[PDB]
């Protein structure tokens, strides 16, 4: 909505979608380099768990 | 979507067509073209 | 009437301006859609960053 705001620059909103963009990217990223990685090790503890 | 369900915008468009629409209707400016004339003499115009 | 319209010129050419920059700043909002969404694309398609 900033865009079409009255006394609102154009370069500046352009600036604060590129920080918006790479903030999504690295959220995302964090959670899912977790989610499969940290179940991969606690696979690793369930196949320890069926040898028992 | 982002327009369809906004209300600043919304407000604004409106406010700015009220404010053509009092340009012209007014007493000043009754000389003026129709709003889909095409002006075969200017020929640049025309062109445009 | 017709001989003095200089003094109807302002007015006209200000609302004329006026529609320009408002239609200057939604082509803007347009690009930046499509930036939006080709970085969606990009992220979609496979892993890469």
């Amino acid at each position: 909505e900033q865009y079409c705001a009255p006394d609102t620059d154009i370069r500046g909103v352009d600036a604060q979608i590129k920080n918006y963009l790479d903030q999504i990217k690295m959220a995302r990223a964090k959670f899912g380099l977790e989610n499969k990685y940290s179940l991969k090790e606690r696979l690793s503890t369930l196949t320890k768990e069926l040898n028992h | 979507v982002y327009m369809k369900h906004s209300n600043a915008m919304k407000m604004d468009r409106n406010e700015f067509w009220a404010n053509l629409q009092n340009i012209k209707e007014s007493d000043d400016y009754t000389l003026r073209p129709t709003i889909m004339d095409i002006s075969l003499s200017n020929t640049t115009c025309l062109y445009k | 009437k017709l001989e003095n319209l200089k003094d109807k010129l302002p007015d006209i050419k200000s609302i004329h301006s006026k529609l320009l920059l408002r239609i200057g700043k939604l082509q803007g909002l347009y690009d930046s859609v499509q930036v939006i969404n080709r970085e969606v694309e990009g992220l979609s398609e496979g892993r890469t960053s």
